[PDB]
């Protein structure tokens, strides 16, 4: 039953819930095997023996080999539970600096106002970008790492259970935290931060691994072998001696952080020595990196920062005012690299630039009416040449002044076309090689003298040059 | 070509247990005779 | 025309429009875990010795079906990720090639079809084999020796040149617009028009509709190249980093609950695989557990790159005297979780 | 299995006994079905016909009427083999050793090829009794059919040497990259002619009375490669069909005889199964129990029956 | 697991396993109610497509669907059926004497007219009558025949060959000296393969039939090298003569015989030790 | 039998629990032969390779790749399915589920592609975990090889239009192949992948030898024996194609290799090798559609 | 060693290259590391613990009880060109626990008994065959 | 344990800067007396170490 | 520059570093100008260039004016001149 606080105020008596939480089990298999050759089946069973001492001794290697496989694979489940627990901790482990802003939001009540949802997120992304990799980024700063472990420890809520068997102290304090770390950090972390009382005073012998799994696994295959049954049945008295290769307490490491006594111990040298399984607390991070190539500097930002510097020799033309076609950055070394748009010939010169058959038929749903099609329609030439302009000013005089024609969107500047107002024509700018625009539906490009008023259709034209893409997207 | 195999009756009484456990192919180019069984074999007997 | 663009770029005339460059890198990181007292209950089961016979003798198999449970009313067991060992990637300069993809409708002029195809692929690292085979893959032929590591692949989106550089130096999207379902507002009509409407404002840039007009709109060549439905790449094995963005169905219905979304971040599945020489998109049998913050917030972090090398020497060892701009040559300083670190 | 014992005849040199120790999982071509056999009938001296040894086409001709078997166990006096063509009836799943530069897959059909690469010699030497044992190269069936078509057309280049002396290679194979070099040494006439005859024979029976109806659709394909991406990769650049366009003719006997349906099956029966007449038949299928999805070059693969 | 069994209830108009032996290569009769339709196709229209409708219609007149579809043509029944067809006399009249006395020869004459007519309208008797087995028991009533005739490869003749030596067990008679064309005249010691071969020739002896067995230590993929040889019937000029399906393996080369004991003196071959690896047909050119 | 256990995913709806019960006896294509298998690996979404749900071409590649398996017993949280291709020849009798043709006492069935009939037939779709099982169609080899050539012929008449091919009368069956209303619009668009191979490798097969034989027999025993068989049979259509159509060794020899591998793949993609055999005992031997048939391993 | 030992734990052609690209960056930076950075004290305490933990302690020999210094046993050598040894301790690690240790004397291995026959009558002369033969004759009789 | 170590060093003679890096670091540095040729524009032929 | 030296080297990184403890130098210490090694001489030099097959820059520049600032704050390039900062294990050292 969740903790409630008796609440005052003129509010409606808030909705009381006292229910039983339901949860979802997973099933995991943990498969393990061991081979057994074409010997030790004719052997161990009486099937291939004799009265000779060597045929009795050919058995004993294959006797000891089952002493060495079965102790391994029944040991392997104990070596496998600690492999499983580190996954199913990391399966539910939300990374820190996505929980420090998250719990302080939930050390409010919680705010469904959707602004505090948004002030969560735009600060959730900020705490991550600041302290994701905090040690090593702030590794030399002592007392910030002291502040880091106390945030690493206390931020989690102790989950509501009594395990009934308390890990003891050697002085007084029950043990609650775990704090699994890699081996390279624990070397750096134990050397600075004390490190009291290096013995776990309790780790009781409840039914935890088994007592019968050492007996069940040798017995379940015994009647399966059915004549190597009494081979391993008589073995187990003499198995533990010869395979040695001639409540309670366990020595474990203890530290105290603030006031929390945790079991700071690194694995991978105990359970992962030469097993070729990766340590699960080494975890790849995939970032993506924006490196904007070839762009152009905004209007007030073309200064020098001092009048004379980056100056060429006087016979040389001072290149830097040419628009920058290049991009330089460090690599997986010192290693300055080069992007330099000549390398971009594998992207845009590929002839998928010219496909808009998925676009212009696609964008044509919900068509606009044909609004003031001045620059969009082509008439056929008719009449004498002498007055072809003249009746064009006699006939077209209505719809030529009915509205603002689109292709003077010229007075839009940089960062005026990128925004919502006065730019209904934002959603008609779609391709760098194509000017999309509204036009008539079934009327051909040539013909006529005045376009018949029909339902408008958004259509395409090929951009002939690069100079005629608009000036708010390519400044003077 | 090869040294006279491994002797399996030797190291049924081992004179010393190896004090360090590694993957053995990490020094594969070191040894002279080498055999990597799969949990049992026919030549062990 | 994409023959005229071939003559401009290789020679060195700027074609009147700029590029944004997206590139997915893979850093192997340490972890520190914590846990509380009873963080997870654990079940055992039985052992079921199951036999099998092969060439040779018998082979026994042992497997124990077992169970875990959450057992936690609140958050338990954070995972603070603090150290970096090595970048697996080289962090740059492999140009994305669309000739590996066969979903493109080609040119009609068959002289122009094969002249444009081989003049690009005279020597590309991302060049196919002899033709594309219909069954199989073009294999992206292996170089004999490699030094830095897995080559991260740079994808290119056309942009106008008159976008503010202040849009970058900041973790912003490549598509000029915030897009994620973390930003959504529970109308149930939200991320169809958060991502593709242009009467409303960008979330990340509330004072403009979109910073990038080509990439952001539906059907618009930042969409057509890189949306999951149109698949001009998708027969090609090379990792597309912009498939993380630009994709309809993934940013749609998949998940909404932010309180659930962060425990499923540090356990996530990479699009790449690190074992491949050049990074490929993920073969069907593979699971790489990756933290991957950019999948959640739907963003991408800029690293330091300046168009001169003369500025690039100045933005060493601090941004105190970083020559941030000079007449046309612009500098971006690193805004990333890797800021303040060595690499 | 029908375990076939191969007697190891005389003495044996101390490395020559170890020569057999590393061949557990290779493939023996034995020209019978025996329960007892001597080793010289297996060896490359027994491949040698009257007067000459066969070339890389005639080796397949020797391998065609000679039954493959796999070494299962290695003893100093016998080599217990299992004849794949007969004795593959196993719940035991006899293993195979990859001896090639090639990772196969899990599930690809595997056929045998003679040693035809520059570094994959594999001819072992026995100083006690002078025998050579060229072991064959187990390869995936798309790769093997991509090999054999190279040697045949190079042998046809050995028939007529018109153009000047700058020919394209047919010495370059690509498999997931990996520019592989073949061995182009000598082309025996009869080994060409017996392989040349079957290819010309099988393609004639692939044209029936209803075949020329398919020849009508040649400009139908060239319209599709101009507006579809699947067709464009299907009609390759170095194709004779693209050069071919540089024809219905009703003539209907009975007007209901299913003219397409006979032209498909006969093409499927005759020129479809060119991989069975040029090379050996596939019988080896990679079946990995423990979940290995690949079989590395130099690794073992458990093998089950026909594809 | 080296043991299998079959059982099928058919009629006694064909094989009649009472007068037959314990060893009998029972072939099927695949699809009798078929071929008015596919006899029309798979041939030029100048092949008189109503011929298999009539000649088998005479054969069903020689004796509706019934409670047992028409199956089990024996290997005995085919020897007389092409007795006038292959170029061998006085060794073919004995097996026809075994049928017209112990099985009605009108069922032979209507059937041999079908054998010419099947190859006439290009619908061959192979891809018809797949192999069925070895006839362990015949519990046959007056009208029916519920024969246990085990399929499924090697064990079917070993389970009728291990207890064979005492009394009379299977022995698998080839039933003709003209049939069982025992190949490898140029032959040595090895385990041989058995095949089931039907040779053809269009309009030479008017769509001829020959039903016999070959024995060779040659692969089915290398048999076509020998089947293209050893014949003078390579002069059709359409195509697809010399079909064969693998009967399986004879892993005892010495055990082929020559005898004349049946029922009427019928010359015969004892075939001791057979793998019945059932195989499939293979007819292209 | 080494019956590999397919794991049901975690809890499904009660109609999803009953739907998988009636699949007891269908054909399942498992990619690997681990004794523990998921059910998403079985489902048709695991056949997605090129970022698209495949056509019948892409299915026949995948069906010629992974390993068949008959569902033996359907269990709670487990599917026990013994695969076909493991075991020695003719061991382990088990049941198939029949589909509309007869499947007689023998006949060697082929687990062939589901879209040879109505499009969304047998597509068992679990609403809970949201996956798709498209079970294939077990037809015998002469009925297999006939129909798979019969449907690729029909696409040619639709590829460029102006007798109904789809009759195919069987022993007792008048096989209605035509689902005219909505499936022939959807079955023809799925053989778009398989037809264009079948057109090409014929037209690349014929036109290669139409320019080979004029350029060959002009520079021994090839000329003697090949023309000995083609006396006025292929020579009659040699003058017919060279006149009623159009007419370089190095483009030709580089096209000799390219066709032969592609023509070689269709022999493995098409022609439908017999996976398993029917061989019955104590049975009526003529199987009704939707009836269980004893089915054993090797051809 | 220190990258190369690190990849030998849990260890891939890219892992070959990301080894070598990261191998030379350490050697360009952490070498001559007493001359470089020898003024400050922290980097050398980190440097000595890099020596003493990089290796693998492997073989259990109690036949030499080289355990010294009132009971705390020795497990290293560090032969260190005494002009450096004067500089190592006097600033960084003047922790001289004692000035006295406990070594041992030679144990010898002579063909005493059965090994004189087996070296001569046979070829092979497997060590401690007096004890190994005793252990092999104790196992099969039970 | 006192041992040697061999190294090989790489130095460029006479090379020329790329097109972007021929700037001066400031306008008014390294100028000679106002009758003198400014030899810093000359392509280098020397090296100093 | 020598194919036979590189090709004769084995590729395993297990063993490549242990001859980077002691490799045989091609130079002797004795002669005045460094001589190619007289053939019976085992010098056992440490030799890191032989493993990576890479070589190093040291501090050099074409102006002395650039070179005076080489003692970071170095004048790193200028009109046609250039400087190379040290990149070697000898960086951060006196001699």
């Amino acid at each position: 039953h969740q903790p409630l606080i008796a609440r005052d105020g003129p509010h409606p008596v808030e909705q009381p819930v006292h229910n039983y939480m339901t949860k979802v089990i997973d099933r995991r298999a943990l498969n393990a095997a061991f081979s057994l050759a074409t010997e030790a089946i004719a052997l161990l069973t009486g099937e291939a023996l004799d009265g000779t001492g060597i045929s009795l001794h050919r058995q004993l290697r294959a006797i000891q080999q089952l002493a060495r496989n079965v102790q391994a694979v029944l040991g392997a489940f104990e070596r496998g539970t600690a492999d499983q627990m580190l996954h199913v901790l990391l399966e539910k482990a939300p990374p820190l600096a996505l929980l420090l802003p998250m719990q302080r939001y939930l050390d409010n009540g919680r705010l469904a106002t959707r602004v505090a949802r948004a002030t969560l997120v735009a600060e959730l992304k900020r705490s991550f970008c600041d302290t994701s990799f905090f040690l090593g980024k702030a590794g030399h700063r002592r007392e910030a790492i002291e502040a880091w472990l106390v945030d690493l420890t206390t931020a989690t809520q102790p989950s509501v259970a009594v395990p009934r068997l308390t890990h003891a102290d050697t002085r007084g304090r029950p043990v609650d935290g775990v704090l699994v770390t890699t081996a390279a950090i624990k070397q750096r972390l134990l050397q600075s931060f004390l490190k009291v009382e290096d013995t776990e005073a309790d780790v009781p012998v409840t039914y935890g691994e088994m007592v019968l799994n050492g007996a069940n696994l040798v017995t379940a295959l015994v009647m399966g072998k059915a004549v190597r049954s009494l081979d391993d049945v008589g073995r187990h008295l003499l198995d533990m001696q010869e395979e040695q290769l001639e409540t309670t307490r366990v020595r474990a490491d203890l530290v105290a952080i603030g006031d929390r006594l945790v079991f700071l111990e690194a694995l991978e040298r105990r359970i992962y020595a030469a097993t070729n399984v990766p340590y699960p607390l080494v975890g790849a991070m995939d970032l993506t990196f924006v490196l904007p190539l070839g762009l152009f500097n905004p209007a007030m930002e073309r200064f020098a920062a001092h009048a004379g510097d980056l100056v060429p020799a006087p016979g040389h033309p001072e290149p830097r005012a040419f628009p920058p076609r290049q991009l330089f950055f460090w690599g997986k070394d010192h290693q300055v690299l080069r992007l330099s748009m000549e390398n971009a010939v594998g992207t845009v010169c590929h002839p998928s630039l010219m496909n808009i058959d998925a676009a212009v038929g696609g964008v044509n749903h919900d068509p606009v009416e044909a609004a003031n099609p001045y620059g969009a329609y082509v008439a056929a030439p008719a009449g004498p040449g002498a007055d072809m302009q003249q009746r064009f000013l006699n006939a077209w005089r209505q719809r030529l002044a009915h509205g603002r024609v689109r292709w003077v969107a010229e007075c839009q500047m940089t960062a005026e076309q990128f925004m919502q107002p006065d730019n209904a024509n934002l959603a008609l700018e779609l391709h760098p090689a194509f000017d999309f625009f509204a036009g008539v539906a079934d009327v051909e490009l040539p013909g006529g003298e005045v376009p018949p008023a029909g339902p408008g259709a958004i259509q395409a034209t090929w951009r002939v040059v690069n100079g005629n893409l608009p000036l708010a997207l390519c400044p003077v | 070509r090869d040294p006279p195999g491994y002797r399996y009756a030797a190291a049924i009484l081992p004179t010393g247990s190896i004090l360090s456990t590694i993957e053995v192919a990490s020094h594969r180019r070191l040894f002279d005779f080498f055999a990597a069984v799969r949990s049992d074999e026919n030549s062990l007997y | 025309s994409p023959v005229a663009l071939y003559h401009q770029l290789k020679t060195g005339l700027h074609p009147g429009f700029g590029f944004t460059v997206v590139r997915q890198d893979r850093f192997v990181t340490e972890n520190v875990l914590f846990s509380e007292r009873a963080s997870e209950a654990y079940f055992l089961g039985q052992l079921q010795v199951a036999r099998h016979e092969t060439g040779g003798g018998v082979n026994f198999t042992l497997t124990q079906p077992r169970g875990n449970v959450d057992l936690g009313v609140g958050y338990t067991a954070v995972a603070a990720t603090g150290t970096v060992r090595n970048p697996v990637t080289d962090m740059g300069n492999l140009p994305q090639n669309f000739y590996l993809g066969r979903g493109a409708p080609p040119l009609l002029d068959n002289a122009a079809a094969v002249y444009l195809r081989n003049a690009v692929v005279a020597g590309n690292r991302l060049g196919p084999a002899q033709p594309l085979p219909v069954f199989g893959c073009a294999q992206v032929p292996r170089r004999a020796g490699m030094d830095h590591g897995q080559d991260a692949v740079c994808e290119f989106i056309a942009t106008p040149v008159a976008t503010d550089i202040n849009y970058f130096r900041r973790p912003c999207n490549p598509r000029g617009r915030a897009a994620g379902g973390v930003y959504a507002g529970d109308k149930e009509g939200d991320v169809i028009a958060l991502m593709y409407d242009h009467g409303q404002s960008d979330p990340a840039r509330p004072f403009a509709a979109t910073a990038n007009p080509w990439a952001s709109q539906r059907f618009s060549y930042g969409d057509l190249l890189y949306n999951g439905a149109y698949h001009l790449n998708g027969a090609s094995p090379v990792l597309s980093p912009c498939f993380k963005f630009f994709t309809a169905a993934d940013i749609t219905a998949k998940h909404r609950c932010l309180e659930r979304l962060i425990v499923e971040t540090g356990s996530a599945v990479s699009t790449a695989t690190a074992a491949s020489d050049v990074q490929f998109k993920r073969p069907p049998g593979c699971r790489e557990l990756v933290e991957d913050p950019c999948g959640l917030f739907q963003e991408a972090y800029p690293i330091t790159c300046a168009s001169d090398p003369a500025l690039l020497r100045s933005a060493r060892d601090g941004e105190a005297h970083a020559r941030e701009t000079h007449f046309t040559q612009y500098l971006i300083y690193d805004a990333s979780p890797l800021k303040g670190l060595s690499l | 299995c029908f375990e076939a014992d191969i007697a190891i005849p005389s003495g044996i040199s101390r490395p020559d006994a170890a020569a057999l120790q590393r061949c557990e999982g290779r493939v023996v071509f034995l020209p019978t079905i025996r329960r007892q056999l001597a080793l010289a009938d297996v060896a490359h001296e027994s491949f040698v016909s009257g007067g000459v040894s066969p070339d890389t086409l005639g080796l397949l001709l020797a391998y065609r009427r000679r039954f493959p078997a796999v070494i299962t166990r290695v003893l100093p006096t016998r080599i217990v083999a299992c004849p794949v063509d007969l004795g593959l009836t196993h719940a035991g799943t006899v293993n195979l050793r990859n001896t090639s530069p090639v990772d196969l897959c899990n599930g690809d059909p595997v056929s045998l090829v003679p040693p035809v690469f520059e570094g994959q010699a594999t001819d072992v030497r026995l100083e006690s009794l002078d025998l050579t044992l060229r072991f064959p190269v187990p390869l995936p069936t798309p790769l093997a059919r991509e090999i054999v078509a190279r040697l045949v057309a190079r042998g046809i280049r050995d028939l007529n040497p018109r153009t000047p002396g700058e020919l394209p290679d047919l010495n370059v194979l690509y498999y997931n990259g990996a520019r592989l070099s073949l061995v182009a040494d000598v082309q025996q006439l009869a080994s060409v002619n017996t392989e040349l005859r079957s290819l010309v024979l099988n393609m004639v029976y692939s044209i029936t009375e209803g075949t020329t109806l398919i020849l009508t659709l040649i400009p139908r394909l060239l319209a599709l490669s101009a507006q579809d991406g699947y067709v464009n990769a299907l009609l390759q650049m170095q194709s004779v069909t693209r050069e071919a366009a540089q024809a219905p003719m009703l003539m209907q006997d009975g007007e209901r005889r299913l003219p397409l349906y006979e032209a498909l099956v006969a093409w499927l029966a005759h020129a479809g199964q060119l991989g069975d007449i040029l090379a050996l038949a596939p019988a080896v299928r990679v079946c990995t129990f423990d979940g290995a999805a690949v079989v590395q070059s130099g690794d073992m693969a458990p093998v089950i029956r026909y594809p | 697991p080296r043991y299998h069994l079959t059982r099928q209830v058919t009629l006694t108009d064909l094989c009649q396993p009472n007068a037959e032996r314990a060893g009998a290569l029972l072939l099927a009769l695949r699809h009798p109610t078929d071929l008015p339709h596919l006899a029309r196709h798979r041939a030029p229209p100048g092949r008189q497509t109503e011929r298999l409708a009539e000649a088998w219609g005479q054969l069903l007149e020689a004796s509706e669907s019934g409670c047992a579809r028409a199956g089990l043509v024996s290997f005995n029944f085919l020897v007389a059926a092409c007795a006038a067809a292959y170029d061998a006399r006085d060794a073919a009249e004995a097996v026809r004497a075994h049928i017209t006395t112990n099985y009605a020869g009108a069922r032979l004459d209507r059937f041999s007219e079908c054998l010419r007519a099947m190859v006439h309208t290009h619908v061959f008797p192979h891809e018809v009558m797949r192999f069925f087995g070895g006839l362990v028991s015949w519990v046959t009533q007056d009208e029916l025949a519920s024969v246990t005739a085990v399929c499924s490869g090697p064990q079917e003749a070993t389970h009728t060959g291990h207890p064979g030596r005492p009394r009379s067990a299977v022995t698998i008679p080839a039933c003709a000296f003209v049939d069982l064309d025992a190949e490898l005249c140029l032959g040595g010691p090895g385990a041989a393969f058995l095949y089931l071969v039907f040779t053809y020739r269009q309009c030479r002896d008017q769509e001829l039939c020959c039903v016999y067995v070959v024995k060779s230590q040659l692969p089915p993929r290398g048999l076509e090298a020998a089947l293209e040889r050893l014949f003078g019937r390579l002069r059709i000029t359409t195509c697809t003569y010399a079909a064969f399906a693998e009967l399986g393996v004879m892993p005892d080369d010495s055990p082929r015989c020559l005898h004349r004991t049946e029922r009427v003196g019928v010359p015969v071959v004892i075939l001791e030790g057979v793998v019945w690896r059932p195989g499939g047909w293979r007819a292209c050119a």
